[PDB]
């Protein structure tokens, strides 16, 4: 299939070839694949999915023009199916899917492509599947670190991706929240996305939420609106402080004091902040004489007097 | 950037005449939850702040019975702790078996010192990264013994270990004169207030997170968990 | 000691006296000389009471371990062999054990005899103990594969009763067990006086 | 875990083998790779009988397979001794898997480098099929494949395995042949078959014996058209 | 997620200056990759559930067991590959039978998990266990971390997304919860984390009660259950 | 005591064993089998102290089956005999000596039938005919009388029956039944048990 569609190309001053054209084929594929994205039809859809997935991973490194606009429409379906971890029990359709996502994400995009791919990423992110949201975050992570300069040249892209990362930072599910925080830490670390007063006040507001402190003794099976907001706020602060592992900026001490405030907050906020602080402590220890000078004495003693150890300690 | 050649292993002396690994392991006990030990003339207590991974989680067992007349409160690594507890329990049992006698606390801490010191000098065996408060009553009287991964041990009127032990140390050294003539309930109250000194303002001592271990001349070492600690807790005045 | 066991169509029977004697003196008249290895097996006590008890309890241990690991109840033959190996490890050291391992297995009803001497044998009928001879007589006279269940119970009671009547070191109460394909039971335990009162007329 | 990946790649390279489970029969097939002009084919087996009631097929490194096979044989006999009963296929599988996760004497390639199909009949008489992995995970299957191209075979086995296919024992054999035939293009002597045939010891098929079965399915392939 | 690394990590038996053992902490981090499982402790009894993750239809479903029986009164669940656990499982079984042989009494779940942690010391060992059984005290659930530390939990989840399930467990759980209500609850959690339609093949459920021994729900029983929700 | 007997022919070996196993005064089992099948064409007989017979026979049986599984061809009877002799001799001066008396009879495709004799001391000798037990003292003279190197198997059966008749007539211990088997190039083949 790759060798079939290779002759069709987007090279400059190329006439439309008479050879087979990839968009019509992807259109046929998507049209047959709509039900997956009857019971018997579902299985045929899965088999077709397997074949086209193999085609995608084959055409990842070969095609002259990667990421044809039609084939991006398959990414929602590839996203929801793909697993959130690496394991052999998954029956290997999901393993192939994960490989395909990683490979396609490690691919150049034209400037005209990135608004389209970001629109797709926004569409799948509002999808229900928490697996899907985790996958879009990590795909976004690597797909941004590659062609970061394209994304950087496009300001609307930076705006949309910022909005999406912060939006998913507040999602109900803890895994996607922590993943969003990690993506944010990376985006900040590379400086593709830069924190400022808006991010800081947004996270401070979300953290500054009073917990209900009540429950129904006599009788949702879902978490709640308060604690998720608290968690997202502290997650924002954690992504910020982890943005700079080997150096401390001027705002980091204040952020650290604000984290130390929530150390006794109820779970999951406690586990999150403890992990972030432990990571800060291990990373910044190398040049702590240089780092401490930025800090005040009260900040320093407060940070020294922190119980961030894991459960197995004690 | 500032990688240090000489902290790789415990057997390595630095040019500054220090064992960085031992110092670091002594740094580890502070990772644990705070615990307070103090004594009157005829009583000795161990007051600990147990903590949980989750609300559903029940709580970790900081206080332990080595014997009828000896108890401990662990800080640092619980594995190293359980090893030490088994060793000490066996030693006390051996002493009762052989001599029909309770083991002296000074003797027990000395044995712990030897056992802990051994890894420090051997390659490939990391130090016991645990700090203990050893409390018991013997013929001499009540005792409070601190031990560290360094294998040094001390005798104290009172001591606190773990995270934020320093504030409790300050209160304790302020009121150490009072503790000696104190009755049992007052001594427990002092320990509770000292443990409160370490707590953040948001946190407050509760039945669940507090564990009291107490020994006396006519009283075996006991542990009070949640309800058993409530009478001692209720009397304590509100924090400033 | 008098214990016996026989296989018949419906299942396996195990009968034993309750007397336990050190020398002439009877220490205990109420001893349960049949050991509940597990709900699907039985053991029988003879010779050294303590030896048989300990080694049979350890057999139960190994059988439960096997049950959990393999998720299958162990074969009676396997248990008899395992016990034989354990005792043979100690052969010549003064152990006195004789026992009858009774269970139902995939093969069928199983009866195996095991001795400290090292003998391991399967049999339709067996007896072991001081009065075993006297038991063998009556049971061999009365036995068939086609016995009715109550007839088997009565036959066992006759055997144990007469063996007690002859033998000094046997006595007390007959304790009677039936191993069924589902599992074992205690059918009844009767004191020798009631038996004599029954048979006398 | 890192050695496991190398071991899994090694068994991936190895010769294909399959096993099937049937009511009164179990069949084991392994493709006989060409050796050379001058080598003698006797020494290479790719099939081993751990006991009368157990048979094994391995894929991967031959020497490690030899070691495993010997250790399992001696274990089978010792278990027969201690228990007086034939060894269970699950048991010997548990041992071979358990042998993988002791190690080499040096601990080098702690996974020995074979995933093997263990097939046999229980003492009660129920057929069993299992496999092992270098990792040590072991499973049971109605049918399975190992070695090169096993995944493609599993798809063929997934659809082909049926009550109708297993209803006839000779058909139970023929299904294995078709599985190998997809795996190996020789369409002939490059194959080795072994059958347990409940209550009797393993009988390796003769080259003529396999040949007629191959012809029968080849005819049945003809008949469909 | 760029490379974050420090000099002090990668050392097996080296304390970092903070005092942390980072190599083993990372090793614990990997052990949590296993399949998700949930255990609910109630007055009525203990409910354990886990996702099967079978590859193929040909595989015998019973062949892979993510729940096991240490003793008649005990059940245990593990996350990750069974092979790492098998040693601990064997130790638990043999220990409880030592207890029975020696003391003619049933070993408490606290004692059993304690003895397994006593094995675990005497490597990180790469398994998380969730012991659940009934005892004289009552139904109990003990979580043994791959660290080797063991604690009683009213409810607990282990595996790929134990934390996400745990937060759900916090909201739903209460002391008055019945085992039946817990079962329906626990299935709801597995449905969410799995994001797949629950069926008899993709999960295994087991329970322990005071009245009965460890009973693993047969396929028919699981069908009746999931149909209810 | 238990009675064993072996008769070697040109193309066959004939063996019998009494099938009674007993306690001191009483015979518990009237159908005990003292014949152990090491291989397809080889039979091991054992009599002696309780337990030792069984353990030793089983060990030898398993090692032989192991040789078969490992190498793909059964052992020669001579070889199995020498292997048994080695093990028993090693055990003699060990802490645990097995007290057993053996007959190893088997047929080889190359070397044909053979009959071996081994005492508890583990000395080995190949003989045309042999026996163990107290009854051997009685029946060896019968064998010496009516033996020929060229006996037809039916004639061997008749001879064996005469020997057992001598046992029933004279030998104090009741030996009601003797199980009989014949070794051939075809293999081991059972026969109707001679009984009285």
């Amino acid at each position: 299939l790759t060798y079939i569609f290779m002759i069709d190309v987007s090279l400059p001053n190329t006439t439309p070839t008479i050879s087979p054209h990839v968009p019509e084929f992807t259109a046929r594929i998507l049209e047959k694949l709509k039900p997956l994205m009857e019971e018997d039809e579902r299985t045929q859809g899965i088999k077709l999915l397997k074949t086209i997935l193999k085609w995608l991973m084959a055409s990842a490194g070969r095609s002259f023009s990667t990421a044809v606009t039609e084939q991006l429409q398959l990414l929602p379906l590839f996203f929801k199916i793909a697993p959130v971890e690496n394991d052999n029990s998954y029956d290997e359709l999901k393993r192939d899917a994960k490989l395909c996502l990683s490979l396609m994400s490690q691919g150049l995009l034209y400037p005209h492509q990135v608004p389209l791919v970001l629109q797709v990423l926004k569409q799948t992110a509002r999808s229900s599947s928490w697996h899907a949201r985790y996958t879009v975050l990590t795909y976004l992570q690597t797909m941004v670190f590659y062609n970061l300069f394209i994304f950087l040249n496009n300001e609307d892209a930076v705006k949309d991706i910022r909005w999406l990362v912060i939006s998913l930072l507040e999602d109900e599910q803890l895994e996607v929240r922590e993943m969003a925080a990690t993506t944010l830490s990376g985006l900040l670390q590379c400086n593709f996305l830069t924190m400022d007063s808006p991010m800081q006040i947004h996270f401070e507001q979300l953290c500054k939420t009073k917990l209900p402190k009540k429950r129904k003794r006599d009788p949702d099976t879902i978490p709640s609106a308060e604690l998720v907001k608290r968690h997202a706020g502290v997650l924002g602060l954690g992504a910020c402080v982890l943005s700079s592992p080997y150096d401390v900026p001027t705002w980091m001490p204040q952020l650290l004091m604000n984290l130390s405030a929530h150390l006794n907050d109820p779970q999951p906020i406690e586990m999150t902040v403890k992990k972030t602080l432990s990571n800060f402590r291990r990373t910044h220890h190398d040049n702590w004489q240089e780092h401490k000078q930025q800090f005040t004495d009260d900040q320093l003693l407060v940070l020294t007097d922190l119980l961030v150890s894991p459960c197995y300690y004690a | 950037m500032f990688r240090n050649q000489y902290d790789n292993d415990v057997t390595v002396w630095s040019p500054q005449g220090r064992i960085h690994q031992i110092e670091y392991a002594m740094e580890a006990v502070k990772q644990g939850s705070a615990t307070v030990g103090l004594k009157s003339k005829t009583h000795a207590v161990l007051v600990a702040l147990k903590r949980a991974q989750s609300e559903l989680a029940a709580h970790q067992k900081k206080i332990l019975h080595v014997d009828n007349h000896i108890g401990i409160s662990i800080a640092g690594l619980t594995a190293d702790a359980r090893l030490l507890c088994n060793f000490m329990r066996q030693e006390c049992l051996d002493s009762r078996f052989v001599f029909d006698r309770p083991l002296p606390v000074s003797r027990l801490v000395s044995l712990i010192g030897s056992k802990t010191q051994i890894p420090t000098q051997r390659y490939g065996r990391r130090p016991y990264g645990v700090g203990l408060l050893i409390a018991g009553y013997d013929d001499m009287g009540p005792h409070i013994f601190q031990t560290c991964p360094s294998a040094n041990y001390f005798d104290c009127r009172a001591m606190s270990i773990g995270a934020r032990s320093q504030s409790a140390r300050t209160y304790l050294e302020r009121h150490m004169s009072e503790f000696m003539e104190c009755n049992l309930n007052e001594l427990v109250k002092h320990g509770l207030r000292a443990l409160r000194e370490t707590l953040p303002a948001e946190q407050d001592l509760t039945t669940k997170n507090v564990s009291i271990g107490i020994v006396g001349k006519d009283l075996e070492f006991t542990i009070y968990d949640d309800d058993d600690v409530s009478p001692f807790l209720e009397g304590l005045e509100e924090r400033p | 000691t008098t214990t016996l066991a026989f296989k018949f169509r419906h299942g396996v029977i195990v009968a034993a006296d309750s007397r336990a004697t050190a020398g002439a003196y009877i220490a205990s008249q109420t001893v349960k000389k049949v050991i509940e290895i597990n709900p699907y097996l039985l053991g029988t006590m003879a010779g050294g009471a303590a030896d048989c008890s300990f080694w049979e309890r350890l057999l139960a241990r190994q059988c439960r371990i096997y049950e959990l690991r393999n998720k299958e109840r162990i074969s009676v033959a396997a248990a008899s062999k395992l016990l034989a190996n354990m005792v043979y490890q100690y052969k010549g050291m003064g152990l006195s054990m004789g026992t009858m391992i009774c269970g139902w297995d995939k093969r069928g009803p199983g009866l195996y005899y095991v001795d400290s001497e090292g003998n391991r044998i399967s049999g339709a009928t067996f007896s072991v103990g001081s009065g075993s001879v006297y038991a063998y007589g009556v049971m061999d006279r009365g036995y068939s594969y086609d016995l009715e269940v109550e007839q088997a119970y009565d036959l066992a009671r006759r055997a144990i009763y007469q063996a007690t009547y002859r033998d000094a070191y046997s006595g007390g109460a007959v304790n009677l067990y039936h191993v069924r394909e589902d599992g074992w039971i205690r059918v009844s335990s009767d004191n020798v006086a009631d038996l004599h009162e029954k048979y006398s007329g | 875990l890192f050695q496991v990946e190398y071991a899994q790649e090694a068994v991936k390279k190895g010769s294909t083998a399959v096993g099937v489970r049937g009511r009164d029969i179990v069949v084991l097939g392994v493709e006989k790779k060409s050796v050379a002009k001058l080598q003698d084919e006797r020494t290479v087996r790719k099939i081993c009988a751990l006991d009368d009631n157990v048979c094994m097929a391995f894929a991967g490194l031959t020497a490690d397979a030899r070691i495993v096979i010997n250790r399992a044989r001696v274990e089978c006999q010792s278990h027969r001794l201690t228990v007086e009963d034939p060894v269970t296929v699950e048991y010997i599988t548990r041992y071979i898997a358990s042998l993988k996760q002791r190690y080499t004497q040096s601990n080098g390639r702690r996974p020995f480098g074979i995933s093997a199909l263990i097939v046999g009949f229980d003492f009660d008489g129920t057929p069993r099929l299992y496999q092992t992995d270098p990792s040590g995970t072991y499973h049971a299957w109605k049918a399975n494949a190992i070695g090169r191209g096993a995944k493609s075979v599993r798809e063929f086995l997934e659809k082909n395995y049926t009550d109708e296919a297993i209803e006839t024992d000779d058909l139970t054999i023929k299904l294995v042949i078709k599985a190998l035939l997809e795996v190996v293009q020789s369409g002939g002597k490059n194959i080795e078959l072994a059958v347990m045939r409940r209550d009797q010891s393993l009988k390796i098929l003769n080259p003529e014996e396999i040949e007629k079965y191959v012809a029968e399915i080849e005819k049945e392939k003809e008949e469909n058209e | 997620m760029f490379l974050t690394r420090s000099e002090y990590d990668r050392g097996v038996n080296t304390f970092s200056p903070e005092g942390r053992l980072f190599q083993v902490e990372y090793a614990i981090e990997a052990i949590k990759l296993g399949s998700t499982a949930i255990g609910i402790q109630t007055s009525e009894g203990v409910c354990l559930a886990v996702e099967k993750r079978i590859t193929s239809p040909l595989m015998e479903p019973s062949s892979i067991e993510k729940i096991v029986e240490i003793d008649a009164h005990i059940g245990c669940a593990m996350s990750g590959l069974i092979a790492d656990a098998k040693t601990l499982i064997d130790k638990a079984r043999v220990e409880t039978q030592n207890h029975w042989f020696t003391y003619n009494e049933t070993m408490t779940v606290e004692s059993v998990t304690q003895a397994v942690s006593n094995l675990a010391l005497q490597r990180p060992f790469g398994v998380a266990l969730l012991f659940g059984g009934v005892d004289e005290k009552g139904p109990q659930l003990f979580h043994m971390d791959p660290s080797g530390t063991f604690v009683q939990c009213d409810a607990r989840a282990i595996g790929s997304a134990s934390e996400g399930a745990q937060s759900s467990l916090q909201e739903v759980y209460h002391k008055s919860m019945t085992l039946k209500e817990a079962i329906k609850s626990s299935l709801i959690i597995l449905k969410q984390v799995m994001e797949e339609k629950l069926n008899a093949t993709n999960i295994e459920l087991a329970t322990v009660q005071p009245g009965q021994n460890f009973h693993m729900f047969t396929k028919e029983e699981l069908e009746e259950v999931i149909k209810d929700i | 005591m238990e009675y064993l007997i072996g008769i070697q022919g040109p193309d066959y070996v004939l063996v019998a064993s009494d099938r009674v196993a007993a306690s001191n005064i009483v015979q518990m089992k009237d159908d005990h089998d003292k014949m152990f099948k090491m291989s397809e064409k080889i039979l091991l007989l054992c009599v002696g102290e309780a337990g030792d017979t069984v353990q030793f026979a089983e060990y030898i049986q398993k090692n032989v089956q192991l040789y078969k599984m490992r190498n793909g061809y059964e052992l020669s009877p001579t070889a199995a005999a020498n292997f048994t002799r080695r093990n028993l001799a090693d055990c003699l001066r060990s802490r645990t000596p097995y007290h057993v008396n053996l007959l190893l009879a088997g047929y080889d495709e190359h070397e044909g039938p053979a009959l071996y004799y081994m005492d508890y001391l583990a000395a080995l000798a190949k003989a045309p005919f042999a026996a163990h037990g107290y009854g051997a003292f009685l029946t060896l003279s019968i064998l010496d009388r009516y033996y020929t190197p060229t006996i037809s198997r039916e004639r061997a059966v008749e001879l064996l029956r005469k020997c057992l008749e001598e046992l029933q007539k004279r030998f104090i211990l009741n030996l009601p039944t003797f199980s009989v088997r014949i070794i051939d190039k075809n293999g081991i083949h059972d026969l109707d048990n001679i009984s009285f």
